[PDB]
């Protein structure tokens, strides 16, 4: 299973004139291009190691259609402010993602896009990739201007054959690192909160991909973790890091466990402490 | 419109270690709007040079940033992250604890 | 690479 998704935004700035764009193209989860029309270069540029050895072609094309999109979403702005009556004096943002994920063949599982307006739903493709669907109340006018104008079949031919075409591709170029599973280093700290309880903190560090999921379960086992649960953070090296938290009564710590569970790891492993 | 508030985490590229370089890290995510000011700090002083990951968001549609710089822990020196968004009636200071 | 083609809203 591999994915190549891109995440486009568009923030107004009612003074600076034009608003600001931005996309990021990821596989799985490593980040591998973005354009930022505020930069240095607005160009479509490389940022993962393994895409530095493309040509002109290559860039000057993805530029292309970035900044083409930009200037839409210029265009779509205003119209997305004359939907909410809002004035021209405030900012708002206009999302989009799309994105194909390949099965365990290796082949076409599935495709979505979606766009948002100021952080909500506003405009859905719908799950055959054969017309749109408003997910918000506004968004009506916008199906019907998509749907008759049959705009699906252009975003279902990239999602099928052009974005698993280089998602192939992709995976090719940068095989040694997207194909190599990371496990994490583990361990359990002990951090004594008073003369009775202590927290018992369960550490994943340096894995790749993200998912993973760390369990804590003592043992007269109703339920039952009630566990505190930090969202999985990025290590600044392409890794991840993540931990779980519980408190337990002092001498009691032994009767608790910690089950790692990620793909790099042959199976999952238990900590104690 | 919507907006949420930034969950934020400091920590250590690689488990801390009094004199090893090691890297500085602060990671702001779940928020909305986009606009987000981030500051590594040293003793309440604000760290220059400090960079940070292409703006991304979830499914949520909720943005995150990781905010970095090389730094050197050592036993009496404290850092912290100082976060402002348009939701926090005042910035907000989440200090760096190598045990989390 | 990334779609080539957008929706006007």
């Amino acid at each position: 299973s591999h994915s190549l998704k891109y995440f486009h935004t568009s923030v107004s700035r009612p003074g600076r004139g034009e608003p600001r764009f931005i996309s990021v193209g990821y596989v799985d989860d490593t980040q591998f291009v973005r354009f930022d029309n505020d930069a240095a270069s607005p160009r479509m540029v490389p940022r993962a190691p393994w895409m530095e050895q493309e040509g002109s072609e290559y860039w000057d094309r993805e530029t292309r259609s970035a900044r083409d999109t930009a200037q839409i979403f210029r265009v779509n702005l205003r119209t997305l402010r004359g939907y909410y009556n809002q004035s021209e004096a405030g900012s708002h943002t206009l999302q989009w993602m799309h994105g194909c994920e390949l099965g365990p063949d290796r082949r076409f599982l599935r495709g979505y896009e979606q766009f948002a307006y100021d952080g909500k739903d506003y405009l859905t493709l719908n799950e055959d990739l054969r017309s749109w669907t408003a997910v918000d109340t506004a968004a009506q006018i916008s199906e019907q201007k998509s749907n008759d104008a049959s705009e699906a079949e252009h975003q279902r031919a990239y999602l099928e054959d052009t974005c698993v075409e280089w998602l192939h591709k992709y995976l090719e170029k940068g095989k040694e690192t997207l194909l190599h599973l990371e496990p994490p280093k583990t361990h359990v700290t002990h951090h004594p909160i008073s003369d009775h309880e202590a927290t018992l903190r369960c550490w994943a560090l340096g894995f790749y991909p993200a998912e993973i999921t760390l369990t804590w379960q003592q043992d007269g086992e109703g339920h039952t973790q009630d566990t505190e649960l930090v969202e999985t953070r990025p290590a600044g090296d392409g890794t991840f890091q993540k931990w779980a938290a519980v408190v337990v009564p002092s001498g009691e710590e032994q009767r608790y466990t910690c089950h790692v569970q990620h793909e790099g790891l042959p199976e999952p492993v238990t900590l104690r402490w | 419109m919507i907006q949420r508030t930034p969950k934020i985490q400091v920590y250590s590229r690689h488990p801390a270690e009094n004199g090893k370089s090691n890297f500085l890290n602060c990671y702001v995510s779940g928020f909305h709007p986009s606009d987000i000011e981030v500051d590594l700090l040293k003793n309440g002083e604000r760290i220059e040079k400090v960079e940070h990951s292409d703006l991304s968001f979830s499914k949520d549609w909720s943005f995150y940033l990781l905010y970095y710089t090389e730094f050197t822990p050592t036993e009496k020196d404290e850092y912290a992250c100082r976060v402002n968004h348009v939701t926090l009636s005042q910035p907000k200071i989440v200090k760096w604890d190598r045990d989390m | 690479v990334m779609a080539p083609r957008t929706l006007f809203l």
